[PDB]
RNA sequence: GUAGGGGAGCGUUCAGUCCGCGGAGAAGCCAUACCGGAAGGAGUGGUGGAGCCGACUGAAGUGCGGAUGCCGGCAUGAGU
RNA sequence: CGAGCUGGAGAUACGCUUUGACUCGGGGAUGUCCGAAUGGGGAAACCCACCUCGUAAGAGGUAUCCGCAAGGAUGGGAACUCAGGGAACUGAAACAUCUCAGUACCUGAAGGAGAAGAAAGAGAAUUCGAUUCCGUUAGUAGCGGCGAGCGAACCCGGAUCAGCCCAAUCAAGCCGAAGUGGCUGGAAAGCUACACCUCAGAAGGUGAGAGUCCUGUAGGCGAACGAGAGGUCGUUGUUCGUGAAACGAUGACUGAAUCCGCGCGGACCACCGCGCAAGGCUAAAUACUCCCAGUGACCGAUAGCGCAUAGUACCGUGAGGGAAAGGUGAAAAGAACCCCGGGAGGGGAGUGAAAGAGAACCUGAAACCGUGGACUUACAAGCAGUCAUGGCACCUUAUGCGUGUUAUGGCGUGCCUAUUGAAGCAUGAGCCGGCGACUUAGACCUGACGUGCGAGCUUAAGUUGAAAAACGGAGGCGGAGC
């Protein structure tokens, strides 16, 4: 039920998730996300094999005060690790339904709240980024937010590089993460939207 | 186990198991007649706890 | 990712080691013995502090029935005398005014006596 | 914002360390710390001994078609040949089966593989047919 | 290991010029390059410098003695700033030379 | 109250956010009579000289007095 | 590339560079001796020859194996592939079949990949149509002291998809936008006030914390030369253990047909299908990581590779085994000079923000050794503590319910483990650091809690975008039992 900032309107379509922003679920998509991204790189030498030791030691019974098979074991210094990490994945698929309730959850969490659809484009003129500055001042936006762009046309992206205002996301390939993450999403262009 | 299945820890729609009666099966017979009709149906619950997991994902 | 037992263990240590004070060599320096020492330490500590109570039970009675003696009873026939009138109550602590205000417990125990013959 | 972002309040738990625990020294006294040996079944105990043999077998199955199903809803649009796989018998890899279960008087035309005795005497007697692969 | 190689290992300035000091101490005084060290990252300027003691177990009756010599530096300078102070000159263009480069920010002479 | 089961939590590394602090000085180390029901946590003072708390969420090589345990260091036997 | 260069080198001297050095990308030219070592010998790196051209000095040749010869092979390679040979511990709670397992190891051949292949086939639709690989079918058919256990294939979804011939762009690099004042400070990159760039706020350097100071980054450009058959006997394979054992495969004896023919379809027969063996090659999709690049809820000096370089020291005759080891400072300004001492070592001076950084140079815990001080101790039987009171000393969470120490009284059988039972004259342990033990995996099984859809619920391989995730219904689970 959302108004367009440049040219037309529309943005009365898209009944929001109810109820109106569960936040749990929010937390299991995010978490599900993270975890997707996360890489599995594992710098352990867990076994008492995979050091380089010779394995037959000295005297067992007779030798006293010793009781040792070999210098590879975890109970010795620069050997195996009992336990260490190995290199997994951790990514599996949370199922679908809540892959797409999700950001249609945020969404709608940002309708407590500034959000932003967009048409016309060509006050951008190039790219040069102060057009983007000035675009942004004009549609309100202090760059004391932070903002998330989701539209289409690399000349209009290309126009927002910068750590502190804006962040730029093409083709409609949000993420529940990305726009939960800054303050403002500005939903632009209006392809998926609607 | 892979071997228990056409044997019979067979598992009914109650999830419940089917091990009747062995009394004499083949060899060394010769007494009364109904207990060779003694051949039955039957169970127990107590170690058909354990007795599907033999079975288990086979039904 | 691991944790390395850095700054966790030397600061428990640490602590154990400073509850440890006025003790003889060993214990209060070097860890384990002190933490030890700390086990029956506890022991102590609860099991005395449960205790003190039926010591300075003992004393306060110690001395009340030394004053008693001084005037004529004992501490058997003066709480006896003293209860056997419902006029005392008195109880606790008594001893002091045994000790601290003779001229009292002189009453008291005249008192004690007339709450018998 | 992620960092007000709310727990699943009771998905999990955190998970056991037996480290620690101030007098956890853990599982059974003797005998049965240690080993990968386990294995709660095995031939030792009152599985053998157990007498069958019968033979196994298991072949041509079925799909199973309530009565139920077929009538009260929907619109009887004619199952027959095709539509069918929408209706919700969703298998392949076996033919089509009909049972009687609810009652409700229909005319209804359907192409399955085979039927029990009341199912065509119950098809029928509300009027219908029901056809057979030749 | 490591050691001034975090720049492309190329100097910015040359041997024979006029630079001054960004920031650092001495601050936007002035002086010729001497010592120019690309790899190490090392400026000698005539303006900054320190007293420093030889120890000298034979120099000329050895009897060791004190000398007031030059303090090396770092890319920490201004190199060539025309418009009578330091600011950073990227452009290069062509003049009276096919083969040379020159540099300028808003001027032009170096 | 022992094996055992159930419940609440403390502390440590990493990660994402949030809030911030630091050469008028970070963490770390040192002492300390305060706080909390415990794991523990602050207040200030001394060291240090380049970095780091707090909050929420997530992941762990995550918590030692023992194993004639491992590497190291330093004692006793002794000025024998 | 355009001013330096003279290797890690710290160091003095000799010098080289704009007639382009140094460094970098590219070729060539030299390249002793040993090693497949190959003139012959040989205890590798040494010892002896011989033939040809000559001007000595010097150059070329002189092993064996298949060939007209041109020409090819000997050896090396972490792992990956195929092949000849092939264990045992272990499981079966003992042990022969069995399992471990065609696992380990030996050996042989080859390449960047291999293998495998163009149906005498799978298979039960008169479908499919070379091989490999992934998903799945599926722990299903089945194998088995029918025990422990082992365990397919077709269909279907994919990655990639060819059959073709024989014998009657990245490579060296150049270009590259945008800041000054004041302030704290030893030092500005921090604070502040105004200002700018951005197709460039990725990162590193710079005396501290960097868009605009250096190198870079987006973007753009960029070369001469260079790279892109049948049977019998003994057996075994695949789920195939002698089982009704088909079929492939050979070790030994045997030894047919050839198109009104031959092999198969799990004893065998007839029907009925599917196919046409005894000749070969054939990228791709698959495997691996010596090596280069990039990233990481990977380590950060007892970690991380054994190594912050060393297979070195060191051990062993040998095969083989095998260490620990990091930090001045921003910058050498690395301490002239003076004092005690042969020295080592320190005390001044000086440099420095700091020498509370001095080359036994970041911090600097603990054990452990001392120096000084406070209160104390030379008739007292002591798991070292605990409680109670008195003396004495001290008052930064701190003049009180204080802190330290003490004298006396009461009480008081280390810890852990193993136990019917431990102060035990039963195990363990010198003390303090630091290391050190319930984990991980699978489309597994079962339960508890939570979430999404809900009589429905979901995808896997893979495809496509990848600061981001969508697609992918093969299949799986409910839905009917006996
Ligand atoms: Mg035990
Ligand atoms: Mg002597
Ligand atoms: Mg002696
Ligand atoms: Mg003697
Ligand atoms: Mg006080
Ligand atoms: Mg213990
Ligand atoms: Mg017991
Ligand atoms: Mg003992
Ligand atoms: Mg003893």
């Amino acid at each position: 039920a959302q108004i367009n900032v440049i040219g037309q309107n529309g943005g009365r379509t898209i009944e929001l998730p109810l109820p109106e922003v569960n936040s749990g679920v929010l937390h299991e998509v995010v978490t599900w996300q993270l975890a997707s991204r996360r890489r599995g790189t594992a710098s352990t030498r867990t076994r008492a094999q995979v050091s380089k030791t010779g394995r037959k030691m000295y005297g067992q019974k007779g030798t006293g005060n010793a009781r040792h098979g070999d210098r590879s074991v975890p109970t010795f210094v620069g050997g195996g690790v009992a336990f260490g990490p190995k290199p997994r994945s951790y990514d599996y698929t949370l199922p679908r339904q809540v892959r797409q309730l999700g950001l249609a959850m945020a969404i709608a969490s940002r309708q407590e709240g500034g959000k932003l659809v967009a048409v016309d484009g060509f006050d951008i003129a190039d790219a040069k980024t102060k057009n983007f500055i000035s675009w942004a001042k004009q549609n309100g936006l202090d760059g004391t937010e932070k903002v998330l762009l989701v539209t289409d046309d690399e000349n209009t992206r290309r126009a927002a590089r910068n750590v502190s205002w804006v962040s730029v996301l093409p083709v409609a390939g949000v993420n529940v993460y990305d726009i939960l993450r800054h303050d403002r999403l500005v939903i632009d262009a209006a392809a998926l939207e609607i | 186990t892979h071997k228990m299945a056409k044997r019979r820890i067979k598992i009914t729609g109650t999830g419940k198991v089917m091990a009747f009666k062995s009394g004499k099966r083949h060899q060394n017979t010769g007494k009364s007649g109904d207990e060779i009709r003694g051949k039955g149906k039957g169970f127990v619950l107590a170690k058909a706890e354990w007795a599907r997991m033999k079975l288990m994902l086979p039904r | 990712p691991r944790a390395k037992t850095g700054i966790v263990r030397r600061r428990r240590h640490k602590k154990v080691l400073k509850r440890a004070k006025g003790f003889w060599g060993s214990r209060s320096k070097q860890y384990r013995n002190a933490f030890q020492t700390l086990l029956n330490a506890a022991t102590y500590e609860y099991r005395d502090r449960r205790n003190k109570k039926r010591d300075f039970r003992r004393l306060w009675i110690q001395r009340i029935n030394a004053g008693a003696r001084l005037h004529g009873m004992n501490y058997s026939t003066f709480i006896n005398g003293l209860k056997r009138a419902n006029i005392d109550l008195n109880r606790k602590v008594l001893a002091d005014i045994a000790a601290r205000e003779p001229e009292a417990f002189k009453a008291l125990v005249d008192a004690s006596r007339n709450a018998r013959q | 914002g992620s960092r007000k972002d709310r727990k699943r309040v009771g998905r999990g738990p955190g998970g056991t360390d037996k480290t620690a625990g101030r007098g956890h020294k853990g599982q059974k006294s003797r005998s049965g710390a240690g080993k990968g040996a386990f294995f709660e079944g095995g031939r030792s105990r009152l599985i053998a001994r157990l007498p069958k043999r019968g033979f196994n077998n298991v072949g041509t199955t079925y799909e199973v078609v309530k009565l139920s199903q077929l009538q009260d809803l929907e619109d009887t649009t004619f199952d027959r040949d095709t539509l069918e796989a929408y209706r919700l018998v969703r298998r392949k890899n076996r033919p089509v089966k009909l049972l009687a279960s609810g009652e409700i008087s229909r005319a209804v035309t359907v192409h399955v593989d085979a039927a029990s005795a009341a199912a065509i005497k119950a098809v029928e007697a509300a009027g219908g047919r029901v056809v057979l692969p030749e | 290991p490591s050691a001034g190689s975090h720049h492309n290992d190329k100097l910015h300035f040359k041997k024979g010029d006029t630079v001054i000091v960004l920031s650092g101490k001495h601050k936007g005084q002035t002086g010729k390059v001497l010592l120019a060290l690309p790899r190490d990252q090392k400026v000698v300027v005539e303006g900054v410098n320190v007293i420093t003691k030889n120890v000298k177990p034979s120099m000329t009756n050895p009897q060791g003695g004190q000398e007031q010599r030059e303090l090396a530096l770092h890319a920490s300078k201004v190199a060539l700033v025309d418009p009578e102070t330091g600011k950073a000159t990227r452009v290069r263009k062509q003049i009276v030379d096919g083969k040379k480069v020159r540099v300028a920010v808003a001027s032009g002479k170096t």
